[PDB]
């Protein structure tokens, strides 16, 4: 007879995850490119503005 | 014109002007007071300075000796401007060039003291600070509001004096 063994549950265990869980994350790539061009263009705005000011300062000195 | 390298040793000369040329008293201002009052030296002494350099151009190569009489007058007129600015605006002229000896003698970092100095000198010594070669449709740099290039730390005496000139209505 069988007494005292390890046995499974009366209804079994519930299912574990064996599929690939690799959900596609992030924005669209053109969103990242548009954000990249916006950041870089704003930086060029400030940089070229500062170069023109520094030129006017050089005129003063 | 070229600078000395490779073990230059300095030497000076125990001598005097000859009797031919009269005495001229010198400029005793250093770089921060000279850079401070540079535009007012240039505003008052424009035809004297230009006659001196026009002398130097006209009689080429003689140079030194044939232009001494106007090199006299440019030094004397600049000395006149500096004692004029001392006896009227000593405390804020001093405020200006004490700002200027910090911040690498950059005029970009001393705007709130130079506004005070320009207002004093313009109402009392009646000389105006101007940048020539600047056509209209172009703002002068020391007039603009919110410049891109602000200094690291504004000097404390000049921001205190600037705020007190705001509340007096001076400026
Ligand atoms: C220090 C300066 C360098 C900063 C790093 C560079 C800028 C960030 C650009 C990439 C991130 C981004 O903004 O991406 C934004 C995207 C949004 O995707 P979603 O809409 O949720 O996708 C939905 C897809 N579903 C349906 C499957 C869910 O991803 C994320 O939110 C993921 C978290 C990003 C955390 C940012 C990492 C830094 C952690 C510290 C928080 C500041
Ligand atoms: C210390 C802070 C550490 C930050 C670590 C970085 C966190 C990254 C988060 C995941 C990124 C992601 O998920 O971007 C996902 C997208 C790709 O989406 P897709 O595969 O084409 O799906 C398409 C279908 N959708 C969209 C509906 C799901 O990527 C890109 O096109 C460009 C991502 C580049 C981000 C580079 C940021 C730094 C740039 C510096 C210049
Ligand atoms: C080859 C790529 C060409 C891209 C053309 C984009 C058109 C944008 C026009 C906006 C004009 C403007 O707003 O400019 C204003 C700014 C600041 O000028 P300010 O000092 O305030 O003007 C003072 C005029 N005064 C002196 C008369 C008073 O000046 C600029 O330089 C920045 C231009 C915006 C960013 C340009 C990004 C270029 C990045 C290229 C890297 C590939």
């Amino acid at each position: 007879p069988s007494v005292g063994q390890d046995l499974p549950p009366v209804g079994g265990y519930e299912p574990v995850q064996w599929r690939r869980n690799l959900p596609a994350r992030g924005f669209r790539p053109l969103v990242y490119l548009a954000a990249l061009c916006g950041i870089c263009g704003y930086g060029f705005y400030r940089a070229l503005g500062g170069i023109q000011e520094r030129r006017e300062l050089k005129r003063e000195k | 014109p070229r600078e000395a390298a490779a073990h230059w040793v300095p030497f000076e000369d125990k001598a005097n002007m000859p009797d031919n040329v009269p005495d001229v008293v010198e400029v005793g201002a250093t770089s921060a007071p000279l850079l401070s009052a540079s535009y007012f030296i240039g505003a008052k002494c424009k035809p004297y300075n230009d006659d001196f350099m026009l002398c130097r151009e006209e009689s080429q190569g003689s140079g030194a000796i044939d232009c001494l009489k106007e090199g006299r007058r440019v030094t004397r007129c600049a000395v006149s401007v500096i004692e004029d600015i001392n006896k009227s605006c000593l405390d804020e002229f001093r405020l200006h060039w004490q700002c200027l000896e910090q911040n690498n003698h950059q005029l970009s970092g001393c705007r709130k003291a130079e506004a005070l100095l320009n207002k004093c000198v313009f109402t009392k010594l009646n000389l105006e600070k101007k940048i020539p070669g600047l056509r209209p449709d172009e703002e002068p740099v020391f007039l603009k509001k919110d410049p891109w290039i602000k200094p690291a730390v504004d000097d404390f005496k000049s921001v205190r004096a600037y705020a007190e000139a705001k509340k007096n209505g001076t400026l």
